[PDB]
């Protein structure tokens, strides 16, 4: 909440906005730059301004983790992420996944994890 | 305080200096155990002595000179 | 892994450090950070290969850097005005007043030749040649001649190792120190028919070693045992010496045996090559030994009052006096910055127009890939102003005037990257013999390993987290074991 | 486009150094004659002899060129800038390019020694 | 303008025959999160502000002294 | 004086004086909103779109916009098209001879931050460096719908001008 | 493009914040000083934050009106100039506007009373209200400005209250740096040349013999910025006077010799002079003040114990050198 503004003075934003996301409070990159660094950087152009109507764009690392890990009967899985309603070519391109190791395996585009069974 | 000099490893115009450091170092290091020598070479130079004193101030002389004792004349001159 | 992408990159041909060979590399940089390094091809020095530690070292080059000068308050550093640091240096100089043999100047492993010129100029215009290396047993001369460049260089060619016959290592792991050399060794050993001996630490080579002992008496037994015949027999052998024996105080008799043998055998000491071959752990102590970076016998005695750190991470609390003025000048935060009174952010090997000398003796330009970040500056430019706040007037202000001053110290360092041989073989070996003759009494100290770990040295492998996680995975692990 | 503008000449290359020198002398006379017109036209803050002591020192910059033909391109560029200033073609913003040093006294800490270069790492 | 819902905003500028109340749910893009609809807040203190998403390139060194 | 006082973005009329001043302000801002006279500055690919607003699909006369191409009668200026080094003093001079309740709007993507010519040599890197621009109209063919929307954005700013309420110094 | 602003590159401020001016000093560069200028839409403030943002110090601009705030955007790059609204009344806006400011100045001085502000309001009370929060936030290099002839004494209530504000700035956050400039002249100054440029009457008292030495405004701004950043300015009163003392007859004759016109002269005494200025307060556009009457009998009382232009290596210009430029378009 109260973070030091390089002078001992503290700036005070609510805990609803000391967040990486509405889905996650913690960072997910080595150079993610948490919001606690960001308001610490330029609150200069943040004063007299609303805190609500910025993006908060629902970060993906929480949403991908609660998708069900699918199962594949054979050996090599295929991932597209393409819909079967959309008349076109969407989704990520047709890469294949070897699933042999113990544990699931995320398709490196879509992040859906597959398991051999 | 220090001293250095430089030859060219080609056998031209540094040969009396070359034989000077072939022979006279075993006497000159014992003659001056306080100060320090060092030798380097760069495939063509003018043969030249640079010595540094008890200030950091240095002095120099260029050795287009005849024989080993003719080197030693300039060296003894350059020390004082 | 995914940080940039090879059309975004600015490429810059330059030189590797933290390696005795000084391999010809290329820096890939986005423009602020340093993305990666890739070995540009060169025939002699690396044959288009590069050390592992040389490869992944860019992580510490961007994570723990000194970005501003920090002055000690007393158990606390605060950063301060760039004037205030150097003015504190001049003020505490007026307080302490080292009038001679009390201004310790120590440089480190990855430090510039061009910077150490400024160092030596400053110290001896100051009036004290307390000018010592970082190494333990560096507080004297390194038990051999600073004269006769052959005493501290690699006298055969690295290309001559293809023509090598039968050699022996002492006190070293050349798999660790200069792994590029080990690549050359294994290529030679597979190609021709060779014989290697190894005296000292028991190492795991890629090739076939033949151990002889762990004592200088065992060494002296081995020289007169069978290889006095072999090295006399051998056509183009050599004999190879690591720098870790410089740590041992019994180095001189350790030289006096081997300095006799090169003198005794004319096969190892002929005209067109010289068999005495030594290495360093750094890319710079060879260049420092070109500078004349050695204390005197008189300068080895007095405990200083004003210690000058220039890199030089591996000092201890024992190596430093109590009340000493210990201003660090470096690039990142290591042990050397931890003891300090004032730290000075100097640029690392990337950001500056460096000049380096390997163990072969190649003077090579390090083209600057980027600017010094934050508030770091170039090193010799800092030493110029440090002179100015004292009475010392350095006669230069540019780079070209430094290049002429460097030409004054040795013209072989402005004549870049061209290896000359030494016409002084026998006189050089004899003068290496006469100095430490007799006065060194060799004990039975076992020839232990020079370094603790490979991937933890030189203030960057400790700075980089990737070499911390490299270090943990690499000791006798069940995935790193063989059987 | 048969006909030229008012002061524009057909470009022609003098074969001798002396004929070039004659043209440059006439040219400096043309600048020096048209100089009080410029302070009216470009509405400048300062005085006419400052214009004149610039027009002198700009030719002092190129007094010591050896070649005939490099002085020929130099003369042609000078004649074109005369052609611009004698009309309304440059504007006073573009006219005041020629006095950066006059309009503002530089500022505090103009670096002179090594140290003032060094403390701002040569600006 | 831009106070309208997107799937309508298409149809207001005549992108579709079928307004989104009559589209099949197969053409509904399935989402795993709720929706908020910020229209635009230009000049209003709810205006968008920018910042670089990532930290500075080179982290500094923290002062850790060492009493000898 | 009170230590707490409502911000002028947050204040409401409570005195009958304030009702009078607010309605008078509304009349002044309203005549400023309806009658609306820009000046034809447009010069490049960003000027045909200015004429496309005058076209009979997206009319501006029904908005009251009309191009009195004479900067002394102009309320605002629409910087449109790219902006070169060679022109820019003329842009400053045209800004100079405008009456005081003025604005200027940056139609076109070259007109703010250089646009497609951000790295050219003879170009001003957006008309920020010359005149103080209050609304940008993005779009490299900045859409007639978008240009009109920029005008409506500016007219909302005109509704919040508060020329009368500031005599009470709120 | 060089930093002619600073002395150096790396500056820790007095409050302990680290500031590193990266880049080469131009408009695109950044210096690092977060500055705040109260009342920056005023005539000193435009020239002030122009030079202050010329080297890319981040200038927090508090404004009062939404129209006059706009023509200060052009002197800064992205993020350099910023804007936020405030009243002198609402203390939370003062509190907000100075939270990250390294340095801060207040050129708030109004020569006439409104029906909502008097001299006691906007000189001694509001300055207390703002520098209280300066003391609350440990803001470095606080600068306060007062006028010339800023006494404790009566005869100009303006000048009576300016010294009161000085004493309040000396009282709380007591190291605050006080500057008193001379009369000022610039292109469209407030009441000193444009009032003398066109005037249907040109009447004032004293028979035109009050004495001062006016300073060109850009010299005041350069002087202020050269104050802003170094040491050896803290808690020091600053007389900033022009090179040579003038009289009003001398000034007006120097104006009229370049105009080559008959500037009118009436110079009627004080009694009928006062009551006409009494009735002008009810008019919303600003007129000559009934308390500006009193300063006409006053002159430049220079304190000898202060620090001049030559403290900070500056020589301002002389008014006779500038007279052709400034009232040129009235020819
Ligand atoms: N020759 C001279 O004129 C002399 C003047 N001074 C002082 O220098 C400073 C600047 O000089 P000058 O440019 O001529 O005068 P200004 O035009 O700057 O004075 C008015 C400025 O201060 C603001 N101001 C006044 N009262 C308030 C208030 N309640 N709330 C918010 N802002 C207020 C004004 O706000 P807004 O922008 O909305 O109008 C405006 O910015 C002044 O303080 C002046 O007293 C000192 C010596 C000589
Ligand atoms: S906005 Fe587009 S069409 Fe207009 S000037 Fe820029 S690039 Fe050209
Ligand atoms: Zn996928």
């Amino acid at each position: 909440k109260s973070i030091i503004s390089y002078n001992g003075n503290t700036i005070e934003i609510p805990e609803e906005y000391t967040k990486q996301a509405p889905n996650r409070d913690s960072t997910w990159a080595p150079a993610q730059a948490s919001k606690t660094e960001i308001y610490k950087n330029n609150m200069v152009r943040f004063e007299q301004k609303d805190l609500s109507k910025q993006p908060m764009p629902y970060a993906g690392i929480e949403l991908i983790a609660q998708q069900p890990v699918r199962f594949v009967h054979g050996n090599t899985a295929v991932c597209d992420g393409a819909n079967h309603n959309g008349p076109g070519a969407q989704g990520h391109p047709k890469i294949f996944i070897n699933v042999d190791a113990p544990g699931s395996h995320a398709c490196q585009y879509c992040g859906t994890r597959y398991e051999k069974e | 305080r220090e001293i250095r000099f430089h030859l060219c490893q080609n056998g031209s115009s540094s040969a009396p200096l070359r034989q000077f450091v072939k022979n006279q170092i075993g006497a000159f290091q014992k003659a001056n155990p306080s100060t320090k020598v060092l030798v380097r070479e760069a495939n063509g130079v003018k043969p030249i002595v640079f010595a540094r004193f008890d200030h950091g101030h240095e002095s120099k002389i260029g050795l287009d000179v005849s024989s080993e004792k003719e080197v030693a004349e300039r060296v003894k001159s350059l020390i004082e | 892994a995914f940080r940039a992408r090879p059309w975004e990159l600015k490429k810059t041909e330059s030189i590797d450090v933290m390696d005795a060979v000084g391999s010809n590399i290329r820096i890939d940089s986005k423009g602020v950070e340093v993305m990666r390094v890739i070995p540009r091809v060169h025939e002699d020095v690396n044959e288009e290969w590069i050390n592992d530690k040389s490869r992944f070292a860019c992580d510490g080059l961007k994570t723990q850097r000194l970005t501003t000068p920090l002055i000690r308050v007393g158990d606390k550093f605060v950063n301060a005005t760039w004037d205030d640091a150097l003015s504190t240096i001049a003020k505490a100089y007026q307080q302490k007043a080292p009038k001679g043999d009390e201004f310790k100047a120590v440089a480190g492993a990855l430090v510039e030749v061009e910077s150490m010129v400024a160092l030596k100029d400053m110290t001896n215009a100051l009036g004290s040649e307390n000018t010592t290396t970082d190494t333990p047993n560096g507080n004297s001369a390194p038990a051999h001649g600073i004269t006769f460049r052959s005493n501290y260089l690699f006298n055969s060619s690295i290309a001559g190792i293809e023509d090598a016959d039968a050699i022996l290592l002492v006190g070293t792991n050349p798999r660790r120190e200069a792994a590029v050399m080990n690549a050359r060794i294994r290529k030679a050993w597979l190609r021709q028919e060779l014989e290697i001996a190894s005296v000292g630490p028991t190492l795991d080579a890629t090739f076939d070693v033949a151990e002889l002992g762990n004592t200088h008496a065992d060494l002296e037994k081995a020289l007169s045992g069978e290889f006095g015949e072999v090295l006399k027999n051998a056509k183009n052998p050599l004999i190879i010496v690591g720098s870790g024996i410089t740590d041992r105080e019994d180095a001189g008799a350790f030289f006096n045996t081997i300095g006799k043998f090169v003198e005794s055998t004319p096969s190892v000491l002929n005209e067109n090559w010289n068999g005495y071959n030594v290495l360093q752990r750094s890319a710079s102590r060879a260049g420092a030994y070109d500078i004349g970076f050695t204390p005197s016998d008189e300068a080895s005695k007095t405990t200083p009052k004003m210690v000058w750190l220039l890199g030089a991470d591996e000092v201890a609390a024992s190596d430093i006096p109590a009340d000493a003025f210990v201003v660090y000048q470096g690039h990142n935060g290591d042990v050397g910055a931890q003891f300090a009174d004032v730290v000075l952010p100097g640029a690392a090997y990337t950001e500056k127009a460096g000049t380096y000398v390997n163990t072969e003796g190649r003077s090579q330009i390090s083209r600057a890939a980027t600017g010094p970040p934050g508030g770091a500056r170039e090193d010799w430019k800092i030493l110029r102003a440090v002179s100015e706040y004292l009475g010392v007037a350095l006669p230069y202000e540019d780079a070209y005037e430094v290049r002429d001053r460097l030409a004054e110290i040795s013209p072989s360092l402005v004549r870049y990257d061209l290896v000359e041989p030494t016409v002084f073989g026998d006189v050089a070996v004899q003068h290496s013999l006469v100095g430490p003759n007799g006065s060194v009494t060799p004990s039975s100290a076992p020839l232990t390993e020079t370094i603790e770990n490979f991937y933890m040295t030189d203030s960057i492998s400790r700075s980089s987290p990737t070499m911390a996680k490299s270090s943990i995975a690499f000791n006798k692990d069940n995935k790193k074991n063989q059987a | 486009a048969i006909i030229a503008t008012a002061f524009a000449e057909t470009v022609k290359f003098s074969g001798s150094k002396q004929e070039l020198q004659k043209r440059t002398l006439a040219l400096y006379r043309q600048f020096l004659r048209g100089a009080p017109t410029f302070a009216d036209l470009y509405e400048v803050q300062f005085s006419i002899p400052t214009i004149r002591t610039k027009i002198r020192q700009e030719f002092e910059r190129h007094r010591f060129v050896d070649d005939l033909s490099i002085q020929n391109v130099l003369y042609a560029k000078g004649h074109m800038e005369y052609q611009e200033c004698i009309n309304f073609w440059k504007q006073q913003a573009q006219f005041l390019k020629y006095f950066p040093e006059e309009d503002d006294i530089q500022g505090r800490h103009q670096p002179s020694n090594f140290v003032d270069k060094f403390l701002k790492n040569r600006a | 303008m831009s106070q309208v819902e997107p799937g309508w905003h298409f149809w207001l500028g005549y992108g579709v025959d079928t307004a989104p109340c009559n589209t099949p749910k197969e053409k509904l893009p399935i989402r795993a999160y709720p929706y908020k609809f910020q229209p635009n807040y230009t000049g209003t203190p709810g205006a968008f502000v920018t910042y670089n998403t990532l930290k500075p390139k080179i982290s500094a060194w923290e002062p850790v002294t060492k009493q000898r | 004086m009170p230590t707490d006082f409502p911000l002028p973005s947050q204040q409401k009329p409570n005195s009958a004086v304030d009702y009078t001043l607010t309605t008078l302000d509304a009349v002044a801002n309203w005549a400023r909103q309806g009658s609306f006279w820009p000046v034809t500055f447009g010069l490049a690919c960003c000027a045909v779109e200015m004429m496309h607003v005058s076209a009979p699909r997206y009319d501006q006369d029904r908005l009251g916009i009309i191009f009195r191409a004479s900067p002394r009668q102009s309320d605002i200026m629409i910087v449109a098209g790219t902006l070169t080094n060679k022109m820019a003093p003329v842009l400053r001079q045209v800004y100079d001879q405008m009456p005081e309740p003025r604005w200027v709007i940056s139609m076109g993507s070259c007109a703010n931050g250089g646009g497609y010519y951000h790295f050219s040599y003879s170009v001003v890197r957006g008309c920020d460096r010359i005149v103080p621009v209050d609304v940008y109209v993005p779009g490299c063919p900045p859409t007639s719908e978008a240009l009109m929307y920029g005008v409506f954005q500016l007219q909302r700013k005109m509704r919040n001008t508060k020329i009368t309420r500031m005599w009470y110094r709120k | 493009n060089s930093f002619e602003n600073l002395a150096q590159d790396v500056n820790i401020t007095r409050s302990g914040k680290t500031l590193i001016a990266k880049g080469t000093g131009g408009r695109s560069s950044r210096t690092g000083y977060t500055a705040t200028v109260f009342g920056a839409n005023g005539f000193l403030g435009s020239y002030l934050t122009a030079k202050l943002a010329k080297h890319g110090t981040t200038v927090v601009v508090p404004y009062r009106e939404e129209m006059a705030k706009r023509h200060l955007k052009v002197t800064g790059d992205l993020g350099v100039v910023n804007f936020l609204e405030m009243d002198l009344r609402n203390l939370e806006s003062i509190d907000e506007a100075v939270r990250h400011s390294d340095i801060v100045v207040n050129l708030i001085g109004r020569e006439y009373e409104t029906k909502n502000f008097n001299y006691y309001d906007v000189h001694v009370e509001g300055a207390r209200r703002i520098a209280e929060a300066v003391k609350k936030h440990n803001i470095a290099r606080y600068i306060h400005v007062s006028a010339f002839n800023a006494e404790i004494d009566s005869p100009s209530e303006f000048n009576h209250t300016k010294g009161l504000g000085e004493q309040v700035t000396k009282d709380i956050v007591p190291w605050a740096t006080i500057v008193r400039p001379a009369p000022m002249f610039g292109r469209e100054d407030k009441w000193f040349l444009d009032r003398m440029a066109r005037s249907p009457c040109l009447v004032s008292a004293n028979k035109f013999q009050e004495t001062s030495n006016p300073v060109h405004v850009i010299d005041v701004a350069a002087a202020l910025e050269r104050i802003c950043f170094d040491d050896s300015t803290v808690a020091q009163t600053f007389e900033l006077y022009g090179p040579q003392k003038f009289t009003q007859k001398q000034i007006i004759d120097m104006v009229s010799e370049t105009l080559r016109k008959e500037v009118r002269h009436i110079e009627l005494p004080k009694a009928l002079y006062q009551a006409y200025t009494k009735a002008t307060q009810a008019i919303w556009w600003p007129t000559y003040s009934p308390d500006q009457v009193e300063r006409q009998f006053l002159s430049q009382k220079i304190d000898p114990s202060a620090k001049t232009f030559n403290d900070l290596d500056l020589t301002p210009m002389e008014l006779p050198d500038l007279m052709f430029k400034l009232i040129r378009p009235y020819r």
